[PDB]
């Protein structure tokens, strides 16, 4: 399993960000909305294959979740679909980056801003975040945003599609990834 | 579901679907009442569920 593949918790469907690890401990880190108030994740519909265990969950104000790999067979790769990750970088304006999601694959686009407050509403309010012109739509939460062989993001929320175009905001993954004290692979 | 909270700005993209009386499956709560206010209050809720 890897970067943007589907995750299903007993609520329902969001993406994997990005597989990381502290020694010899394998997590996953994806959206903080979908880890709030899921305990256990599977990697199908079906609810048969085990994934792991929520560790982790901060949202709102962020929007970042990691979860304990518990299933000792399953592949993790330290990649995006194919995309292989090396290192974590910060955003800038005018950056070129792509997103994968378990909804709608993979599409590009730019960094138009950073620092942006996105506001959910009845309290859940995110700050920080990063504006792109990049699409995504229900079921791409939590999802990678990277640009070439560096990790950028996780997906957290928008406006608009992928048919008509949209905007879409990233909670940056460096955050997370010290928070977690967690590294990409 | 109501959306008398809404529009908003902005949804998570989780999918947890509805299905509308247009018979599309709409991804989440946010996404379908945001809807329903763009129809301008036309739209409404089928079943919980994909359709």
């Amino acid at each position: 399993i890897s970067g943007g593949d589907a995750i299903y918790s007993s609520t329902g469907r969001c993406s994997l960000g990005f597989n990381v690890r502290s020694g010899s401990t394998y997590y996953f880190l994806t959206a903080g909305h979908c880890t709030d108030g899921a305990t256990t994740w599977w990697a199908n519909s079906a609810r048969t294959t085990v994934l792991g265990t929520t560790s982790g969950s901060s949202f709102p104000n962020n929007d970042y979740g990691i979860v304990r790999y518990t299933n000792t067979t399953i592949p993790k790769d330290g990649t995006v679909g194919g995309q292989d990750i090396t290192s974590a970088a910060n955003a800038t304006v005018g950056m070129a980056v792509t997103r994968r999601g378990s909804t709608t694959g993979t599409h590009s686009g730019s960094v138009t801003a950073l620092n942006a407050t996105v506001n959910y509403g009845g309290g859940d309010v995110v700050y920080g975040m990063i504006r792109t012109n990049v699409c995504a739509e229900p079921g791409d939460s939590g999802g990678p945003l990277y640009s070439g062989t560096r990790a950028i993001g996780l997906t957290s929320g928008g406006s608009g599609n992928c048919s008509s175009g949209g905007t879409t905001f990233f909670q940056p993954v460096t955050e997370a990834l010290v928070a977690y004290g967690v590294s990409v692979y | 579901v109501d959306c008398s909270e809404y529009p908003k700005p902005a949804c998570t993209v989780e999918y947890r679907p509805l299905c509308g009386s247009d018979n599309k499956t709409y991804g989440n709560k946010c996404n379908f009442c945001n809807a329903v206010v763009e129809s301008n209050g036309t739209l409404t809720l089928s079943h919980f569920g994909k359709c």
